[PDB]
DNA sequence: AATTCCCCCCCTTCGGTGCTTTGCACCGAAGGGGGGG
């Protein structure tokens, strides 16, 4: 039926009309099966036929559901979602199965006809009219407007929601015990009751839904594990993802490579060690989706990898509130890192992967510390309340940094762990110049005209050097001063900048930078025994 | 009672996202909702409403009770638009006058723009949205509408003690007296009773500016010399004056960073005349009220950051440290913290005007963890700086 | 050339902003995937 819930009132945008669009040619399979759903939504009162005194339109199309031997009726109201006033979304996220504490008894429901059953503003009922075009032509089309929430329009979701919200309200209330996920229409109720109260609290459920026009089909009423919930298998006591087929395809393209990196970033969140970077890398430069991208070897490696770690069977765990939440992190090379979150040794609650690069220059220090706020920030959604880390970082190391960084920067409770590699700072600037070790006053010009550049040095002792520089900026030439510096010194080395670019990322210990001359020097920064680095304000007569 | 409020010409509204909150606070925020709805200062609303400002919750020092706080910088930033007494006080004392604010209704043509939604711990049912039928905590138009209100409660003390100077910004009643403290904090609890039946201590005398100051050493190498050469060659910039036309001669030629060179006549004159010049204060400075005031932190170590407040480019109209021994709380967030809440309340206490905030972190450690150590009710502008300041020793 | 909507995430790209070393670094929005209904 017809939630007898109050519409929502809905408005245009101020100077905005109804949209004005023809209908577009349909498939006769198409045409039929829309016929016949707009005759069964027209008997049970979801649409109106409507004539001449209503100038709008808007194209509909239908696309086959999961049932695939039912069709979703969808109207492309993408003018009208132009034009439509703003919404608020009250969905702020996805329910995870790893927040999810143990239930005695457990129940799956899908509302049936979800939008259908909630009325529309009658004042907006106008702007949905659409006309569902004859078979081959000749006869003129019949004309609908929707009675309900249509699919295809940006105000149903929300409106949807919260009318789900205050039918709902009242059960919830009047029953604080139940715990009830309520996504779109998807309700999971958990108790622990025993199954018979459990299963007449479901029935007083179900009636209090159909008292609001919100039916309960018995074909989508789960009542024995395991539970197919939100994309995920439910077990009385572990929690599984719904089976993730990766394609065993020969040649790859663009569009197939971003589909298998979505799908192994889809089962990093359970299975352990899923990694992406090299196959996402094959995505930077391409243009077509349908271009054939040659996987390389390191792709290939990383998809061997993720092949061998999802053919074992991994499983979840429910959330333990009484216990305490523990996520260790994992160094993967080359920027990536590792995450488990778990209670109980070797029971993960939930598995995750960091691999964001921000930043052209950076350190494993840097990276560990935004993970660890991804991993926080992931954890309050879930759970609401921060973990203890695990951190393959020294106590020394990280006081050593934090301690010296001119940022504030933090991490939340933590132990080391020593599984290596070992997250260590590969080298230190001194905080004094060295006595003893050769002193090299550097500098790079490059006029912004023909876009040469000189780099040069001289010491204390009388040496010097100007190498010339091709295609290079001032920046480039300071930095490649700063390289001749390096290159040309002792273990033990005294070099005067006056670029502060220079020696802000310098200072800043990169250990990994998206250029190579910052990458060459972090080599030779790295093989030095003392490196003492001082900006001197330039042209003054120093 | 309803006043007509209104926005900005050709401003939409506040349209902000709710960022994630801890169980403990949700928990908090919907017992302080569920009470504020059952009073009808707040009202259930659904998504038709496309304004949201963020909502979250604190516990204020030695409390122990959770206060809800709502994020309303874009609605007072879109909301159509000093006692000079009160820097020269010795004891000044914020009380928090918020509750009285919420018994004076709001216009039903502004409600829609204060709307914020509660989340749900693992998203297990949709946010819950509110909209504030009352005056709100948070916004700025909610005290140009208690005035005529709040000039009355006070009026009665107000003239009884002319000698009391109160401020109001906000949430917070500023009152600053040149009493004995055990006389100070009786006066306060007659104010408080005073404010009973009609519905934390600075002192900023005690505050100093931080000057530029020279290092002092027997001798001086070529890498103290450059030092000193940069460091008074930025100063330059502040103070007009400064020669460093001597001292970046010692340092001609090439030479070894820990060569000592010995200081001239000349070069010691006008070392002396520099630190004289340093020491006395820097004239030509005034504070603009047409302009905003920008505060910048710089981490120093050791729980110790400089800041430093100005209208203009190397103009400062007040330099300071806020030096917290790093102790118990070793966490630089929570240093920050406390540095951004002290500064916004001398800015507030001297010009009235909280100042907007370069921040020395990175954006999401701190949307990550400013809301646990925050125990103020107004949120100042922040933007976060992303660049090394070098120009650190430079104030420190 | 098949055409829809809303939500979360990751990964890549581009234009805008800020500072002033005018290039470079950084951040948000938008495109593609994944998952949910
Ligand atoms: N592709 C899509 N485009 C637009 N809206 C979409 C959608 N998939 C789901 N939705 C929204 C509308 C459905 O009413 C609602 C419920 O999602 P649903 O896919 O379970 C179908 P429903 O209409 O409830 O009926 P029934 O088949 O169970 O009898 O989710
Ligand atoms: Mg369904
Ligand atoms: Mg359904």
């Amino acid at each position: 039926p017809i939630s007898p819930i109050e519409t929502v009132p809905v408005k245009l945008k101020p100077g905005m009309d109804g949209p004005k669009v023809k209908q577009w040619p349909l498939t006769e399979e198409k045409i039929k099966a829309l016929v016949e759903i707009c005759t069964e939504m027209e008997k049970e009162g979801k649409i109106s036929k409507i004539g001449p005194e209503n100038p709008y339109n808007t194209p509909v199309f239908a696309i086959k559901k999961k049932d695939s031997t039912k069709w979703r009726k969808l109207v492309d109201f993408r003018e009208l979602n132009k034009r439509t006033q703003d919404f608020w979304e009250v969905q702020l996220g996805i329910p995870h199965p790893a927040g999810l504490k143990k239930k005695k008894s457990v129940t799956v429901l899908d509302v049936g006809d979800a939008y259908f059953s909630v009325p529309l503003d009658e004042d907006f009922r106008k702007y949905t009219a659409f006309t569902i075009p004859s078979i081959n032509n000749e006869t003129p089309g019949i004309r609908y407007q929707y009675n309900v929430l249509p699919q295809g329009w940006k105000g149903s979701p929300a409106i949807f929601q919260s009318s789900m919200t205050k039918i709902l309200e009242p059960f919830k209330k009047q029953n604080p015990d139940i715990v009830i996920y309520q996504y779109m229409d998807d309700l999971y109720v958990g108790s622990d009751l025993e199954i018979g109260q459990h299963r007449t609290k479901i029935e007083e459920l179900r009636q209090h839904l159909l008292r609001w026009g919100l039916t309960t089909p018995d074909k989508k009423h789960q009542k024995e594990p395991p539970f197919l919930w939100m994309g995920y298998e439910l077990h009385p006591d572990k929690w599984t993802v719904q089976p993730i087929v990766l394609p065993e395809k020969d040649s790859w393209t663009v569009n197939d490579i971003q589909k298998l990196v979505g799908k192994l970033n889809w089962a990093s969140q359970i299975y352990p060690g899923i990694k992406v970077r090299q196959l996402s890398k094959l995505l930077r430069g391409t243009k077509a989706l349908t271009e054939v991208i040659p996987l390389t070897e390191e792709a290939e490696l990383e998809l061997a990898e993720n092949r061998e770690i999802l053919k074992e069977p991994v499983h979840g765990v429910y959330y333990d509130p009484s216990k305490d939440l523990i996520a260790e992190i994992q160094k993967q090379g080359q920027g990536q890192w590792t995450y488990q979150i778990y209670q109980e040794p070797f029971k993960n609650l939930k598995t995750g992967k960091y691999a964001r690069m921000r930043g052209a220059h950076t350190n494993d220090v840097k990276q560990l510390t935004e993970a660890v706020q991804k991993i926080t920030t992931e954890s309050i959604v879930i759970w609401g309340k921060t973990p203890k880390f695990k951190l393959p970082i020294q106590k020394e190391t990280w006081e050593t940094w934090w301690t010296e960084y001119w940022q504030a920067t933090w991490i939340p409770e933590w132990e080391f762990v020593n599984t290596p590699p070992l997250v260590k700072l590969w080298y230190q600037l001194e905080k004094e110049p060295i006595v003893g070790a050769e002193t090299f006053y550097v500098d790079g010009a490059a006029n912004r005209e023909t876009k040469l550049g000189k780099a040069g040095y001289v010491t204390n002792k009388g040496r010097q050097k100007v190498v010339p520089l091709t295609n290079t900026t001032n920046q480039k030439t300071e930095l490649q001063a700063i390289y001749l510096a390096l290159q040309d010194s002792g273990l033990e080395v005294n070099i005067v900048t006056n670029s502060q670019y220079a020696l802000g990322i310098i200072q800043a210990q990169p250990d990994k930078s998206e250029s190579e001359l910052v990458n060459q020097i972090i080599e030779q920064l790295i093989k030095k025994e003392k490196v003492y680095l001082a900006w001197v304000p330039a042209h003054k007569g120093i | 009672e309803t006043v007509p409020v209104k926005l900005k010409p050709g401003m939409d509204g506040p349209k902000v996202k709710q960022w994630p909150l801890t169980e403990e606070k949700i928990k908090a925020l919907v017992e302080i909702c569920t009470e504020m709805e059952k009073e009808g200062k707040i009202s259930k609303i659904g998504p038709e409403n496309p304004y949201n400002t963020p909502v979250f919750a604190i516990k204020k020092k030695d409390s122990t009770k959770w206060r809800k706080l709502v994020d309303f910088r874009e609605l007072n930033k879109r909301t159509q638009d000093h006692p000079a007494g009160l820097k020269k006080k010795k004891s000044v004392t914020v009380l928090d006058v918020g509750d009285a604010y919420f018994s004076v209704p709001l216009d039903e043509d502004f409600r829609k723009y204060t709307a914020f939604t509660i989340p749900s711990i693992n998203n297990e049912t949709p946010g819950i949205r509110y909209q504030y039928n009352v005056l709100p905590q948070g916004w700025k138009g909610s005290p140009a509408i208690f005035q005529s209100s709040m000039t009355k409660i006070l009026e009665p003390f107000k003239k009884q003690n002319p000698d009391i100077v109160i401020y109001q910004y906000m949430d917070d009643l500023y009152v600053g007296s040149d009493l004995e403290i055990g006389q100070h904090r009786t006066k306060i609890e007659e104010l408080r009773q005073h404010l009973l039946r009609w519905g934390y201590e600075l002192h900023p005398d005690k505050w100093t500016v931080q000057p530029i100051v020279l290092p002092e050493k027997d001798s001086w190498t070529v890498n103290d010399i450059q030092k000193l050469v940069g460091k008074l060659n930025w100063a330059s910039q502040i103070y007009p004056g400064i020669k460093v036309r001597q001292l970046c001669k010692l340092l001609r030629g090439t030479k070894a960073l820990t060569e000592v060179i010995p200081l001239t006549e000349e070069a010691e004159l006008e070392l002396a005349e520099n630190r004289e010049i340093l020491k006395e204060p820097v004239h030509g400075v005034y504070y603009d009220p047409s302009k905003d005031l920008i505060a910048e932190i710089q981490k120093q170590g050791q729980g110790q950051w400089t800041y430093q407040i100005y209208q203009e480019p190397f103009k400062n109209l007040k330099t300071g440290k806020y030096a917290r021994m790093r102790g118990a709380h070793t966490n630089d967030v929570k240093q920050l913290t406390e540095a951004v809440q002290k500064i916004t309340t001398e800015s507030i206490v001297i010009w009235g005007k909280t100042p907007k905030f370069k921040l020395p972190i990175q954006k999401e450690t701190w949307e990550t963890w400013w809301t646990e150590y925050w125990q103020a009710t107004w949120i100042p502008e922040w933007e976060f700086v992303n660049t090394p300041p070098l120009v650190k020793l430079w104030y420190q």
